[PDB]
This record gives C-alpha cells, structure tokens and sequence, in this order.
C-alpha cells in the first residue's frame, strides 16, 4: 500500500533517475542484480519500501519507475549498465528521434507517436499497486522531451487518473551547462501548460547546484555525474518519509499541506547541508546545530533567489542520521534568535520538523562525504518568483524578435500559445507579489 | 542510428567532398578498402552518420557523386579512397554544364537529375533514421550551382521534412576561372535563401587571402585552399561524428543557430591557420574566417565554437566568457547566451590543439554585397545575357534573384540595427 | 437536512474532479486538432511552392524549344 510512481523523462531526467536509484538501491541494500538479503517475505510485502520498490517470485526488487526517452542513447546505457537487472525491458522506453529542443515536437510531433505504449507501460505499474498514491516526475525545463513530452504526459495523465497526486522534480537551466538558446520557450511553454496538473514542484537550478559542487567540494568544473550525486541525496532527502519509517518520521504529504497555500503556489524551495568532501569531513562531525544553521545559508539553496528579500509563507525541516529533538529545538532556538525570518501575517512562524532515523549513504567513487546526519530544509518563500522573473526576461528578449519562433510554428503551434503562457507567467509573478502583501 | 546522406556536384564538390571523406576515413581509422584499423571505439560509436555497415564488415561512405561530365570523377576514382566509394554512386553525364547556371538547373542538369534521384532513394531508404543531407558544391560553375541548387529542390518535395545543409564554394575574382561566376552565384543564393536549412558560407576570395597574404603561398593553388576547406568541414562536424553530452544533429544544430529562417549562412573560422587564449582569441580574429567578412562590421546572432585536443575544460570556459565579456557590442543583446562550446578529446590529424567556429553574424552581408556589385555591373548593360536566355530564361528571373538577395542584406543590417529596448 | 448536506458536498467533489477531468481531455482534443491541422498547411504550402518551380522549370524548356 501507499505505493509511489516515478517517471523519468528525457536525458536530464533519466540521468537524474539513475542517480536516485542507485542511491535507494544503496540506502535499502539491494544489490545490482535486485536481490536483498535482509528482505524475508519473497514476492512481495507493505515494508516501507515497497512504497518504491515491487518485489517479484525469485526476490527481485524492481523500482516503481518508467524512463521515457525519445531517442534512445540515454536509456540504451541503463539497458547496458550496471543496474540493467533491476528492470524489466518494459520500463525502459525510447522512441528514434528526439524532439531537438523543442517544445513542439515534444509535445506534438514526435511526442504523439508514444504517449499511448508510455500510458500503458505506466498503467502496467498503477495495476501491480493496492493503493496507489501518486507519481514523481523527473525532467528539465529546456529540452524538447523534459518540456513538451512532461507537459503532454502529465495532461494525459490527469486525464487517466483523475486527482490523483502528481509531484514534480524540474531542472532549471543553467549557461554553464546550457544546451540550446531556446530553453526560455520551453521552459514558459512547460510552466504554462503544466501548472494546473502539478500539485507540488521542486525546482533544482543547476546554477545552483554546479556552484555548489564547485564551491563545498571544490570540483573546477563539474560534470553531468557530479550534479546528479547532488541532486539525488536531494531527492532522497524529500523521499525518505515514503521510503523509511519511525517514530518521529513525518510523511511528505503533511509537509506537502503545509507548503502549499494556494494550488498555483505550489513551489517550495529547497536547501541541503552538509555538502563536504572526504577531505574536509574527515576529523569534523558537524553537529544539528552546523547544518541546520547552514540550511539557513543561501548558498545551499537548489534555487538561486533571495529568501531575506522576500517572506516565508512555510518552513519545514527534514532531518536524516543521528538526530533527536532537543538538539533540534536548540538549534532552532538559536536560529530565531540570531535570525529574522519574516513570515506573511496570514501563516503562523513554526518550524515544522521531520526526523529519519536512517544516515545517508553515498555512491561509491563520489566526492561527497558519509556523513552521520543531514537535513533539508523546505521553505515555502515569495523569492523564489526571482527564478521565474529572470527566466521571463530572457522569454521576451527573443519574443519581442520573434527570434525561433518559426521552428515552433513550423510543427504547428500559434503565436498564440506564446503569449498566452507568458501571461500565465506574468499572472503567476503578480500572485507571487500579493501572497506577500500584508493583509487588511 | 542518425544518418546523413552526402552529396558532391561538379568540379570543386567532388574536389573537397573527396578531400572530406579523406579526412574523416583518417580521422575514424577507415583505410581505403573500407576496413577499420584504428585504436579507440569512440572512433567508431558514431560512425553510421556518415558510413554504412556492409559485407566483410567494411565501410562504405554515405556518397552519392554527381557531375555532368565523367572528368573530375575518375581522378576520383583513380586518387586514393577512390576504392571507398560505391560504384553505383556515381551519376555522370557527357554534356558538360560549360560553366553555365541554366545548364544545371534547367538543360542537361534537369536530364540527368532523376537517375541522382534514384541512387538518393536507394541511400535514404536504408537509414534507421535520416537527419537529412549535404550537398558539396560551388556557386561559380555550372553543375555545382545549377544542378546542385535543383538538386536541393527536388530532394525537398520527398523529404520536406529533413534538413537540408550545404556546403557552399563562393567565386573571387583573386583564382577566377570565368567572368559571369557572379550571374551563377547569385543565382544559386536566391536558391538557397529559400530551400537550404543551413549554408556554410565558404569563401574562395577569404581562402586565397589566408594562403597569400598568411600562409605566405604567393602562388596558391586549389590543393592549398582545399587543404583549408577540409580542416574546416572536419571542424564542423566534429560534433555530428563524434559522441558528446552535446548530442549534436542538423536539427538540433540549425534550431540553436537559425533565428530566422532565411538568416541561415554561417561563417566559417578555424585555428591554428599553442594555448587555449590563443586558440581563443584567433579563432573569433577577421583573419581566420572562411569568409571575407569583419565580425567586427556586424554582430553576432549566433554562434557555434568546438575546441578539438586535450585542454582545460575550465580554461576553455574563462576564455570563451572572457570573449563575450570584452566583445559584448558584436553580439546581439536580445539572444541571450547566443554563444555555445564544445571539447573533443580527439584532434585532427597533425594538431595538438584547434578551433573550429561558426558563425551567424551580419557581417556576412558584406560577401552577398561583393557578389551583388560585381553582379550588376553586368547585368544593368546586359553584359553576357544571350548565354542565359540561351536556354529559356527570362530577364525577370535575374530581377528577382538579385532583389532577393539585395533583401537578404537589408535584413541583415535590419538585425544588426536592433536593440533589447 | 444534514444527510442531504452531506451528500451534496461529496457529489460535488465528484463532479468537479469529473469536470476537471473532461476539460482537460477536450482542451488537449482541441489542441492536438489544431496542430495536425496547422502543421499539414505549412508542409502543403511548401509543396505547392516547390511544384510550382517544377512547372516553372517546364516553361523554361518549353520555351528554349519555341526559338527554332
Ligand atoms: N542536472 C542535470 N541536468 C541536465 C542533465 N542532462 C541535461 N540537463 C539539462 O537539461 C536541459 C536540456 O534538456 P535535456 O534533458 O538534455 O533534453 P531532452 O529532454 O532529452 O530533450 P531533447 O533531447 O531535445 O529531445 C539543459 O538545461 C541541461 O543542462 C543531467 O544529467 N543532469
Ligand atoms: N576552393 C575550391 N574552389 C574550386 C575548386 N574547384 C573549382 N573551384 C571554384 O569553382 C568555381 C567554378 O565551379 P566548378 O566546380 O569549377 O564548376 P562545376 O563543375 O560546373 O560545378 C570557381 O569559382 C572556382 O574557383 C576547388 O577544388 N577548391
Ligand atoms: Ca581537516
Ligand atoms: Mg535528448
Ligand atoms: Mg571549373
């Protein structure tokens, strides 16, 4: 019961999925082949993993994934790799020619030809499950697949399953690792089109997360691999209350009430401590104390925004490793005295604390740290409308030339759609703002 | 998995389109009879954009050769590699074209263009998945621009829907073999402005200059520019033969260098014609383009960049920051990170480092204004006409070319003239 | 008069996450409609202006043999 579906679309997605994986195969102990030794009830159970793990007769542990791509250079190496036991060739899906860039064939053109085997591979998994919960979506804003293939996807997929949960992880572009000029278009276009069907979507800048491996671990130029290590003790952080259980364990849906006031303000921003190198760790523990302070640090944010100039509207904290309340409770004790963290006067200022009793792991051959605890902080702040603010501006340098734009007509879509997902942007940037206006 | 289907017409097409495939068989570990003998699987992960698999596991170039006459196809045959090709792939005719555009594209050009058409069909339909075609040709002659350009067309009505990429040879008057070479280039650009999905603008008048005035060559010859043109067209397509985590195809590539749809003809640059910043800072100089054109004359639209040799990934990004940073007035505001890097481990034979650039700069009016001024003073005194209408052209059909082409630079400077408020 | 409260508010929730759904499945209905429909005219224009060249291609040959 209270089984979990994730879907990861295109490179970005995928690659992220092979991170997360691996690293929840590692958290829980089941090894490449599937098979986990400390599992007894064969062919199944309700263990907290199996929230995201199906198991089969022979005692296989087989995620509760689909990879959707729609070329198949990407996928071809999960088929190929190491982990390539854990599935069954049926959750791995690829087309032959991808959606180069754009938006319009993502989600049109070449997207249409499989939607429908991608919905039936997806209800394949939703059959196996006794009470499904919801799904997690894996993809980028600024590629052709991550944009228009999620969109269509997740239209389609309220469409098959109703109001059923649907939670969003969304990698936002960065210029060191950009690949084309118009992930502005695809990422409004995706916004847009996409907001109504998402109930809460965690945004990873990958600014962000590329300053961040190049400044904690100082790694001079970070790759593809060290970004998704990163991202996925992130993901794994958010996941571990469905994963895990304890006492003082607090499950992601009532974080996920919390952290979301209104239905289009359904984006929280995250922050991650601590991220060390071996090197730096080795002869420190840090304390609940450090990284709860540094989760206050704007230079661990996944987003690139700034949460002084702005007002919480939520503040939650998930804590994993050696970590029991009191110590909490001081160091939040601490954090309100040392800092104001101004709320909106319609919310109340708690903090509102998780707890898993299970460290973190790494990845073998990574440069992160095995530390003993961690946490992630999940805020829900109006700064955060700084990474659509910016994002716009770059959507109308080129609009206003009309610059690209032909590429998408060409496979059928109207202007129209253009400026109407820009509005939707722009009345999304004005919520932001009167969220945050005091009331009468 | 991707594959590109190639096209040499005429003289100088065959002549770099040959001089290509050699260095690229070089580069992949391919020798003449078409067996791999080479030392990395990265040489051969992606090597069916431009091979096909075949029977004792050899390699067979994804060529089709075309000329209107059996010349510069035996010498083919006869030079090295010569032996790579498929013999089928060879359509020639008797006639000739004599250096005359209506030739190509209407007479003897439109006579043998179907049995192309064939050898096209047999090659297209033997790919997995077909990202679409290159056409090596010149502008000058008479099979290379006629033929080549109606070529283009034809391929278009049966496969509207895959891209359509040239490389394109310019006439100088600086090595010249004729005196109407503008009437036939301006012919095929009001061509190509309509039906190629990208052009490489490729620059005899630029390539003489470099050998000349750079190189120190006095006495120039075709093998010497052509040694250039094969160091570029290795260069760009660097990204299409070899695996990155850029991925790059024609799509992907025209959709990240093509703003608007006729503003599609590139400028060409390379380095070493040595450290990274060197690299760097020739590499975007005037005097390293493949084109006769200042950047410094226009701004850039876009711009595509590949660093071939082992290098700092880190240095490579300071440099290529640095560039825009202190040449922000030559790129356009309202594109925002309009300028994208690549790294290939793998050098080109006989470098430790290179450049290759691409770029959609304005400045390229500058060419299209040569070809138009050397164009009308024809023209206007119906110079060499009879020649034209010899084969059932009509003077409105010059008119409209040279207005097209006269439009394209107006846009150009329309672009250029922009500004973010 | 509760019982009935009750049931109006649970048949509302029915008919909303109904009509939520249905909106959804028409407007992609529409959208996808539209974009066959827009796609094809961009292709179909473009092959009218290439057959339209072949046409002109046969005016010129034909008009090279009307001087003899
Ligand atoms: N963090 C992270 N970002 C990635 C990765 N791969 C691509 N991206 C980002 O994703 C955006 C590009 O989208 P892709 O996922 O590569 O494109 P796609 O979904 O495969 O779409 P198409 O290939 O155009 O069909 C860029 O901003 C990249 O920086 C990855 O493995 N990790
Ligand atoms: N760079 C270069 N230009 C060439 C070569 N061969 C011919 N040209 C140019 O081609 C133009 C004439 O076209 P050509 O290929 O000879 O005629 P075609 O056979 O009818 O296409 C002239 O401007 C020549 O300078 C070559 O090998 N290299
Ligand atoms: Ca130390
Ligand atoms: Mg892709
Ligand atoms: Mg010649």
């Amino acid at each position: 019961m209270r089984e979990c579906i994730s879907i990861h679309v295109g490179q970005a997605g995928v690659q992220i999925g092979n991170a997360c994986w691996e690293l929840y195969c590692l958290e829980h102990g089941i090894q490449p082949d599937g098979q986990m030794p400390s599992d007894k009830t064969i062919g199944g159970g309700d263990d907290s993993f199996n929230t995201f793990f199906s198991e089969t007769g022979a005692g296989k542990h087989v995620p509760r994934a689909v990879f959707v791509d729609l070329e198949p250079t990407v996928i071809d190496e999960v088929r190929t790799g190491t982990y390539r036991q854990l599935f069954h060739p049926e959750q791995l899906i690829t087309g032959k020619e991808d959606a180069a860039n754009n938006y319009a064939r993502g989600h049109y053109t070449i997207g249409k030809e499989i939607i429908d085997l991608v919905l039936d591979r997806i209800r394949k998994l939703a059959d196996q499950c006794t009470g499904l919960q919801g799904f997690l979506v894996f993809h980028s804003f600024g590629g052709g697949t991550g944009s228009g293939f999620t969109s269509l996807l997740m239209e389609r997929l309220s469409v098959d399953y109703g109001k059923k949960s649907k939670l969003e992880f969304s990698i936002y572009p960065a210029p060191q690792v950009s690949t084309a000029v118009v992930e502005p278009y695809n990422s409004i276009l995706t916004t847009h089109t996409t907001l109504e069907h998402s109930d809460c979507a965690f945004m990873v800048d990958n600014e962000a997360i590329y300053d961040i491996c190049r400044r904690n671990l100082d790694i001079e130029r970070p790759t593809y691999t060290n970004l998704n290590r990163l991202i996925s003790q992130i993901v794994s952080s958010i996941t571990a209350s469905l994963r895990f259980d304890g006492a003082l364990n607090v499950d992601l849906t009532e974080f996920q009430t919390n952290l979301v006031p209104y239905p289009r303000i359904h984006f929280p921003l995250a922050t991650y401590a601590p991220v060390i190198s071996a090197e730096k760790a080795y002869h420190e523990q840090l304390s609940v104390a450090e990284i709860t302070n540094a989760c206050f640090e704007p230079a661990n944010q996944m987003v690139k925004c700034d949460p002084r100039h702005g007002k919480y509207m939520a503040c939650c904290l998930l804590y994993r490793g050696d970590v029991v309340p009191k110590d909490v409770n001081a160091a939040i004790a601490t954090i309100k005295t040392k800092r104001s963290i101004q709320f909106v006067d319609w919310c109340p200022t708690g903090f509102k604390v998780g707890i898993n009793y299970q460290p973190p792991t790494v990845v073998p051959g990574g440069d992160l740290a095995k530390v003993q605890r961690a946490v992630c902080m999940l805020s829900n702040t109006t700064a955060i409308a700084e990474a659509w603010a910016r994002l716009d501006h770059k959507f109308d340098l080129m609009y206003a030339k009309r610059a690209f734009v032909h590429w998408y007509v060409g496979e059928g879509m109207e202007e129209g759609e253009f400026s109407e997902a820009r509005e939707d942007m722009a009345a999304l940037e004005k919520d932001y703002e009167e969220v945050g206006v005091d009331s009468v | 998995m991707r594959e590109i289907v190639h096209i040499q017409a005429g003289q100088c097409g065959n002549q770099i389109g040959a001089k290509f495939w050699e260095v690229i068989s070089d580069e992949h570990g391919i020798d003449p009879t078409g067996s791999y003998h080479g030392d990395s699987d990265l040489q051969l992960e992606r090597i069916n954009v431009y091979y096909n698999e075949a029977t004792g596991n050899k390699y067979v170039p994804r060529a089709i050769l075309v000329d209107l006459e059996p010349g510069t196809m035996d010498s083919v045959r006869s030079g090295p590699f010569g032996q790579i090709f498929r013999p089928d792939n060879f359509v020639f005719g008797q006639s000739g074209a004599g250096n005359n555009w209506a030739k190509g594209h209407y007479t003897e050009g439109a006579e043998l263009v179907d049995s192309v058409l064939d050898v096209v069909r047999k090659e297209s339909e033997s790919c997995d998945c077909l990202q679409g075609f290159q056409l090596t040709h010149s502008l000058g002659g008479g099979t290379g621009s006629g033929m080549g350009t109606l070529l283009i067309s034809k391929i278009r009505e049966e496969y509207p829907d895959r891209i359509m990429n040239t490389f394109s040879v310019m006439p100088s008057p600086k090595v010249s073999d004729t005196v109407v070479e503008p009437y036939n280039a301006t012919l095929s650009v009001h061509q190509l402005v309509e039906n190629t999905d990208e052009t490489y603008c490729i620059d005899n008048e630029a390539l003489y200059d470099i050998c000349f005035r750079t190189l120190k060559l006095t006495t120039p010859t075709y093998g010497d520019l052509n040694h250039l043109v094969s160091a570029t067209m290795s260069g760009v397509t660097t990204c299409l033969r070899f695996p990155g985590q850029l991925n790059a195809d024609l799509r992907k590539l025209a959709v990240n260098m093509v703003p608007f749809p006729r503003l599609h003809f590139f400028m060409p640059g390379f380095a070493p014609l040595l450290t990274v910043p060197e690299l760097t800072q020739q590499m975007f100089d005037s005097k390293n383009m493949m084109a006769a054109c200042d950047p410094r004359h226009g701004r850039y639209l876009t711009v595509a960049a590949i660093f071939r040799g082992r290098m700092s990934m880190k240095e490579v990004d300071e440099q290529m920051l640095n560039v825009q940073n202190k040449n922000s007035s030559y790129f356009v505001e309202w594109i925002p990170n309009n300028v994208k890097t690549a790294v290939c481990d793998i050098p080109p034979r006989g470098l430790k480092m290179s450049a290759t650039f691409i770029g959609n700069s304005t400045a390229i009016q500058e060419l299209f204004k040569r070809i138009s001024e050397q164009f009308t003073a024809m023209f206007r005194r119906k110079a060499f006409l009879h020649w034209y209408t010899g084969e059932g052209m009509d003077e409105m059909e010059f008119t409209e070319a040279e207005s097209n082409m006269n439009d394209l630079v107006s846009e150009y400077q329309q672009y250029q003239d922009a500004t973010a408020d | 008069e509760k019982r009935e409260h009750e049931r109006e508010v649970i048949q509302k929730a029915i008919e909303e996450n109904n009509n939520f759904i249905k909106m959804a499945k028409e407007k992609l209905a529409q959208k996808m409609e539209s974009n066959k429909e827009n796609r094809e005219a961009h292709l179909a224009a473009m092959l009218e202006r290439l057959q339209e060249k072949d046409k002109h291609a046969e005016e010129v040959r034909k008009n090279k043999e009307l001087k003899e």
